[PDB]
RNA sequence: AUUCAAAGGUUGUGGGUUCGAAUCCCACCAGAGUCGG
RNA sequence: GGGCUCUGUGGCGCAAUGGAUAGCGCAUUGGACUUCUAUAGAGCA
């Protein structure tokens, strides 16, 4: 499957990890045959070294951001206000508070889902 | 104003009304440790003292509302006057129960009398018939929970380390100050949350009403995260239904919240 | 490559010992420090005995079916095989096709003919009415076989019956536990708790949903479910030692709240290493043979329902 | 009482022997036939309880009894010249093998209980030493084996062929270890058993091109549910699987060449009017007249020595783990290992001596100390 | 400066019969289920002011009792015990110890009945309130706070609490051979395995208590009491949670004793449990 | 993520004072400590 | 073996009283969980 065109495009990106692009291909075929995405993309912020993906869950609602990192790694909040302030540029509206998606993948290629917001979200009362 | 007792450190209450000062007034809840003079063999509910945080006692020195002291130590100058005016109120108090046990006594009494009357004129007469066929210890005495006597204390200085205040200036205490003084100025009601694995547990309201809404996790704008921790952290607070908070003061002043939840 | 009665050899591929029954050795590739199995009798085998490794597309064993489940219902009333997609699937799989095509060089005019002849080892496409044609494959989607690095270890070192290629020329237990530990700098560790456990017979697998190190299965994620919920640390026999995360009285509390929620046990284990070694000793995967286990279970005593423990019916 | 049989061409006579009797034939006129073997003239020879006797004839006879008969008539209901078809069409082969420097057929006569097994074995057995050639006879049916006794696996190298009563002479005789009665057991044992020997006579064809040119001929188990026919498929694709033929029941003939390669020839026959019903109590008191048969000899010619034998002197393992000498050993059997020298028999135990007494074909001492003992006993 | 702190409420006789003739249920804590989300116009306000006024109720009472219902004590400082003046009651038969003729009492025993109200607490003459004795019997020398927590919280549901004097005591090879898990080349250890050579870095936690079940107190013989049921150390919530070396050392101080540690966070405490474990090889299928 | 309710009795045994005893008095069993032999 | 002191209340730890209605906690049994994890199991503002 590594001709597949989204892992040489992922290549394509000059990052500069053979961890973070696996880990990305992985996250992306998870959502795009797993969870049935529509529109997934692939773009990378240089600013941080960051390859991270950008679609759509179903079509008709705004784009979401979910960046694959893979468990050996660890983050400090300074990192986490980098990447919500790059998610907010990247998709745009300012709207709605900044917001990510925290993919952490294993060796095996098992996958959990964090969502990572600014500010004060409520429990469960959506 | 108030006044909390800081010895060795740790900051108590030992009166009622400043508990309820503090908690209808401030926003400041506490923690009851001590034991209750009508419940003494069980663990459900505790009485006074009530247990302060350091941040909450240094929050209420620097907005001025209570005034630490370091715990007075007895004279012994004043000690003979303290005598005398022990034995003469325990004396007086003693011999002025009497009075009223004798009145209550007398009430008891009447109350009932047609009974003690029945009844006896019912042993009596079956006493007949069988004829023809034959101080100290109730003298009441208080123990106090708070001092009851005024004495002199000096004031305690929260901003320079010393022996009844080992704080100032360790790294934990200023994040945590940080951290609370923001959340306590937005609003919010603040307890301990040691068996919820974070630092804080924040409510919306008075928590004898409402079920808290968040666990407040202190962390330095530049110390590292594991992973490991954050997803047991998210479990936890999916499990009890709690976001979990992840606070950071800045350089600038300003503190920064980040919420982290489960998805799909 | 031996701790083994069958091919205790490092790396020879000359097979030859005599009195044996009948060894097949697998197969495996080492794609960006991830190891593959790509064929069917590997992975049949490698699943139905010990419940090694995980499917990359499915999430217990690699049975992802690339039809729908929601659409077998839809058409059950015909006779055919597993092959039914709806249109828009393989229209998208039609989409990265032609980048293929117009990365190898085919203009546009000529693709979209190739690909009608194509569109007249292959599929059934689905379509008022909805019937179904034959298609021609539009891209391999063959699963494989995505096997942990301990396990990959564990299958190589300590029973031979595996093989690993990177840029197939084949490795060795020495170069593959260097280049394990340099790719994951905390390999040798897990790997000796992995090896500590599947050794007793029990089933190791990843405890990440949970925040632990490992889950340990009585006989199989099928059969029963994980009883203990493990975290793994590196000590001297003098018992000095950095950590690998270092426990708070807050990291322990909540790993126990959520181990009972999920009716799990929280064990420590502890490796010790003798004061004697030294990092070019422990560069070799046999020193394993001089390292020591503890094992703890740390639980919650409350306070009030152990003050008779004499009551029980 | 003297019968006279008339046995024109083309004519079985079925005549099989009551319990604990005598019965005398001798071919006054003529001809006969005796499961592949031409009987020498007016050779008066004796039959004993139990045994079965289809005599078919080929250019006819004049056949004399003298004695009791459990069944004996004529009968024109044979299909025997289909059996002779069989080895013609195979006899092809017979040459051809030694035509194209390959080598000779093997074949496999497969079939539930009360089928002739071993008369189809018998005949292609000595008509093969009739044309010069010498076969290979592997005997796996460890339920009534007479390759030796049942519960063992069995070869044979057919030097002539069988006498009347008695049989091919063992010389060399191939025995290797099952001691159990029923595959149902144990399986692993026939499959191991299966692949052993098949390669132990891979070596000796290639060494003796005598079998390879003149081919083989095997008895398998009468087992036709459960693993009964996964082990004839493993034995036919291990045993060169060259010729197959089914007993009258077609049901072995749709399964076999669904699950057989290409190559083989699966032949369908219905069996011989001379298959007799034998339940329980038959091949339970053969299988102790086997046993008999090896330790004290046909007619008594054998004479065993019987006295103790050292547990100093001999280790034994049971089909894995050595069994601690205990007094559930009485009247089992010993497989002397070398192959296999010899089997002997227990009789009793010597506890604080530590010997127990054993019955031996061969003198002292035992060739080894190797040995592997019964499942089953007899005393 | 020095600021003058105001003291105290005295009871007055009227009140402290009113004190005697007190009840026994406690309030409930919460009036039903708690809420979620404060916004409300008049239930929520109510609900709170009810649950409320009963907090304030709860916690300005007194302790009132019978002048002969009560020992009397004093505080030796400098010998640094409680001294009893009268016979001892029901709490003599798992609390206390005789010396030289005379009752005495550890300094977090003469709390713990102070506050339950058995004794009598004096000072040069002087009865103690209950924060004068949390201050002097309250100090590094005697007993900490922390540990007084753990104690009194223990003796409040039953339990024998004595003081620790050190002197107390399958797989794809699809082979046909399994024994094969010789594989193991990883020996396990235990934790008392090398204490007494760990004993050289004596510093650290320190065992405290031991503990005996109430199911052992109305046969307890202070003189030969027996085997405890637990042994206790006593730390706080932020500190470093203790080592392998320092579980080796106590788990050899303890014997064969279970050693159970006890954190207090602001107020709070919890107990764990360390022990070793021996995962049973014996999974055959 | 907690919150509420119900059920549960030889007040060691016997006697006495009393209109009325878990309560006050005596005796007798069982237990713990101490003095000591 | 003798003297002196103290103790005995619901399965367990305990209240109560001039002397005038034998109830608190833990454990047990049931409900609701606006509870959660999944017929269960676990519930520590
Ligand atoms: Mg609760
Ligand atoms: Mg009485
Ligand atoms: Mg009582
Ligand atoms: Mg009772
Ligand atoms: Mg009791
Ligand atoms: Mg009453």
């Amino acid at each position: 499957m590594g001709t597949h065109p989204k892992y040489l495009e992922m290549m394509e990106l000059d990052i500069g990890d053979a961890t973070q692009v696996y880990v990305a291909f992985l996250v992306y075929l998870d959502l795009m045959e797993s969870k049935s995405w529509h529109e997934v993309n692939c773009v990378g912020l240089p600013e941080l070294q960051l390859i991270c993906l950008v679609g759509t869950e179903i079509e008709g609602e705004g784009l979401q951001t979910v960046v694959p990192t893979p468990i050996t790694a660890s983050l400090s909040h300074n990192r986490i206000r980098e990447i919500l302030k790059a998610s907010r540029k990247l998709q745009g509206d300012p709207d709605l508070p900044m917001s990510f998606t925290l993919a952490i993948v294993e060796s095996d290629s098992t996958i959990v889902y964090y969502k990572l917001t600014d500010g004060f979200m409520l429990p469960d009362p959506q | 104003m108030l006044v909390v007792e800081v010895a060795n450190g740790r900051s108590l209450v030992w009166g009622a009304e400043a508990v309820q000062a503090l908690r209808e007034r401030l926003g400041v809840g506490g923690r009851t440790v001590g034991a209750l003079p009508r419940g003494p063999r069980q663990n459900s509910r505790l009485g006074l003292p009530l247990l302060l945080m350091p941040e909450e006692a240094r929050l209420l020195a620097e907005i001025g509302a209570v005034t630490l002291v370091s715990a007075p130590r007895p004279d012994s100058r004043h000690h003979s006057l303290a005598l005398t005016s022990f034995k003469r109120q325990q004396e007086e108090s003693f011999q002025e129960q009497s009075a009223l046990a004798a009145e209550a006594r007398e009430t008891r009494r009447q109350e009932l009398l047609e009974k003690i009357t029945e009844g006896q004129a019912a042993k009596k007469q079956k006493l007949e018939q069988a004829s023809g066929a034959s101080p100290r210890s109730a003298l009441l005495v208080q123990l106090a929970t708070a001092r009851p006597r005024p004495v002199k204390a000096r004031p305690l200085d929260w901003r320079v380390q010393s022996k009844d205040w080992p704080h100032a200036g360790r790294p934990a205490h200023e994040l945590r100050y940080s951290i609370y003084r923001d959340l306590w100025e937005r609003g919010f009601f603040l307890s301990a949350a040691g068996k919820f694995g974070g630092d804080f547990l924040v409510y919306p309201g008075d928590p004898l009403r409402f079920h808290a809404h968040y666990i407040a996790q202190c962390w330095a704008p530049e110390d590292t995260i594991p992973l490991q921790d954050l997803v047991a952290a998210g479990r936890l607070g999916t499990s009890v239904r709690k976001t979990l908070l992840l606070c950071s003061p800045q350089p600038d002043g300003k503190v920064v919240y980040t919420s982290l939840q489960w998805a799909s | 490559v031996y701790e083994t009665y069958e091919s205790p050899l490092p790396i020879p591929f000359g097979q030859d010992h005599g009195p044996l029954k009948e060894f097949k050795i697998f197969r495996a590739e080492m794609i960006n420090n991830n190891v593959i199995v790509r064929n069917a009798e590997d992975i049949e085998q490698l699943y139905g005995k010990g419940y090694f490794g995980k499917g990359i597309l499915s999430r217990s064993r690699p049975s992802f079916t690339i039809s729908d489940p929601k659409l077998v219902a839809k058409w059950k009333d015909m006779k055919t095989n597993m092959p039914i997609i709806t249109s828009k699937r393989y229209q998208h799989s039609v989409e990265w096709a032609a980048e293929l095509m117009r990365r190898q060089g085919q203009d546009e005019s000529t693709v979209r003919r190739i690909l009608k002849d194509y569109t007249k080892e292959y599929v059934l496409v689905e379509e008022q009415r909805n019937r179904l044609i034959c298609r021609r494959n539009p891209y391999r989607i063959f699963e494989y076989l995505q096997l942990s690095l301990e396990e990959a270890f564990f299958l190589v070192y300590a029973l031979g019956c595996l093989s690993i290629y990177y840029e197939k020329e084949p490795l060795t237990i020495v170069k593959l536990w260097k280049a394990f530990t340099v790719v994951q700098p905390t390999f040798r560790t897990t790997y000796m708790a992995y090896h500590y456990f599947r050794s007793k017979g029990w089933v190791p697998k990843v405890g990440l949903k949970y925040g632990t190190d490992l889950l340990l299965y009585r006989k199989g994620p099928p059969f029963y479910h994980a009883s203990y919920s493990v975290i793994i640390e590196l000590v001297d026999d003098h018992f000095e030692g950095s950590l690998r995360r270092p426990l708070s009285w807050k990291s322990l509390a909540a790993l126990s709240r959520v181990s009972v929620n999920v009716s799990k046990e929280l064990m420590l284990c502890y490796l010790i290493k003798p004061s004697t070694m030294t990092d070019k000793e422990m560069e070799s995967p046999e020193c394993m043979k001089r390292i020591k286990v503890q094992e703890v279970i740390l639980s919650r005593w409350v306070s009030s329902r152990e003050r008779s423990d004499q009551d029980d019916l | 009482p003297t019968t006279k049989f008339e046995l024109e061409r083309e004519t079985e006579l079925r005549f099989e022997v009551e319990a604990s009797q005598s019965v005398q034939l001798e071919l006054l006129t003529g001809m006969a036939e005796i499961f592949g073997t031409e009987l020498t003239r007016n050779k008066k020879f004796t039959f004993d309880a139990g045994a079965k006797v289809a005599v078919f004839t080929w250019h006819g006879c004049s056949v004399q009894l003298s004695g009791r008969t459990e069944v004996a008539y004529v009968s024109k209901d044979t299909p025997m010249l289909l059996y002779l078809n069989t080895h013609t069409a195979l006899e092809q082969m017979r040459r051809q093998a030694e035509k194209e420097e390959e080598r000779g057929p093997r074949v496999m006569v497969v079939g539930p209980t009360d089928v002739g097994k071993s008369t189809v074995c018998r005949l292609l057995l000595n008509y093969a030493v009739r044309l010069g050639r010498r076969p290979t006879y592997v005997e796996l049916d460890v339920g009534q084996g007479s390759v030796s006794i049942p519960g063992t696996m069995g070869a044979l190298y057919i030097e002539r062929p069988a006498d009347v009563e008695e049989g091919f002479s063992i010389q060399a005789p191939l025995v290797y270890h099952f001691g159990s009665t029923t595959p149902g057991t144990n399986i692993k044992l026939y499959n191991k058993i299966t692949s052993r020997l098949a390669d132990v006579f891979n070596q000796r064809c290639e060494v003796n091109r005598r079998a390879s040119v003149s081919g083989c001929v095997i008895n398998t188990c009468g087992w036709v549910k459960g693993s009964g026919y996964q082990a004839l498929v493993h034995a036919a694709s291990a045993f060169e699987v060259d010729v197959v033929v089914v007993l009258d029941q077609e049901r072995l003939y749709n399964e076999l060449k669904r699950d057989l390669p290409h190559f083989v020839r699966t032949v369908l026959l219905p069996k011989s009017g001379g298959v007799v019903e034998r339940s329980k109590d038959f091949r339970r008191e053969c299988r102790d007249e086997r046993i008999r048969e090896y330790f004290y000899g046909f007619r008594g010619c054998f004479y065993p020595h019987a006295f103790n034998v050292k547990f100093s002197d001999v280790k034994i393992y049971k089909v894995l783990v050595p069994v601690t000498p205990g007094r559930d050993m009485v009247h089992h059997l010993l497989s002397v290992s070398t192959s296999v020298a010899g089997f002997i028999v227990v009789t009793s135990v010597d506890l604080e001596h530590q010997v127990f007494t054993v019955l031996s074909p061969a003198p002292r001492p035992l060739p080894k100390n190797f040995l592997l003992i019964m499942d089953i006993r007899f005393m | 400066a020095a600021v003058e702190v105001p003291a105290g409420r005295v009871l007055s006789a009227r009140e402290l019969f009113a004190a005697r003739s007190r009840s026994q249920k406690l309030p409930q804590r919460s009036h039903g289920p708690k809420d979620f989300l404060p916004d409300g116009s008049a239930a929520q306000a109510e609900r709170l002011r009810r649950c409320r006024e009963e907090l304030w109720q709860l916690l300005a009472e007194q302790r009132v009792e019978r002048l002969g219902s009560l020992v009397a004590a004093e505080w030796r400082p400098e010998e640094g015990f409680v001294e009893l003046k009268s016979p001892a009651g029901k709490f003599w038969q798992t609390m206390g110890f005789s010396e030289q003729g005379r009752q005495r009492l550890h300094p977090e025993e003469a709390l713990y009945l102070l506050e339950c109200g058995s004794i009598h607490l004096f000072h040069q003459d002087l009865p103690l309130s209950i924060q004068e004795a949390y201050q002097l019997l309250l100090t590094d020398h005697t007993v900490t706070f922390l540990q007084y927590q753990v104690f009194s919280h223990l003796k409040r549901l039953g339990y024998v609490v004595r003081r620790f004097q050190p002197s107390s005591v399958p797989g794809q090879a699809s082979s046909p051979a399994v024994v094969l898990q010789h594989i193991s080349v990883l020996q396990t250890t235990h934790l008392p395995d090398g204490g007494a050579r760990l004993l050289e870095k004596s510093g650290g936690l320190e065992i405290i208590f031991d503990v005996y079940q109430a199911d052992a107190v109305a046969t307890f013989r202070k003189n030969n009491p027996g085997k405890p049921y637990a042994r206790m150390c006593i730390s706080g919530f932020d500190e470093p949670v203790p080592d392998l070396c320092s579980l080796k050392r106590l788990s050899y101080q303890s014997g064969d004793v279970p050693l159970i540690f006890a954190l207090v966070d602001h107020g709070d405490i919890s107990f764990y449990s360390f022990r070793d474990f021996t995962l049973p090889q014996d999974v055959g299928h």
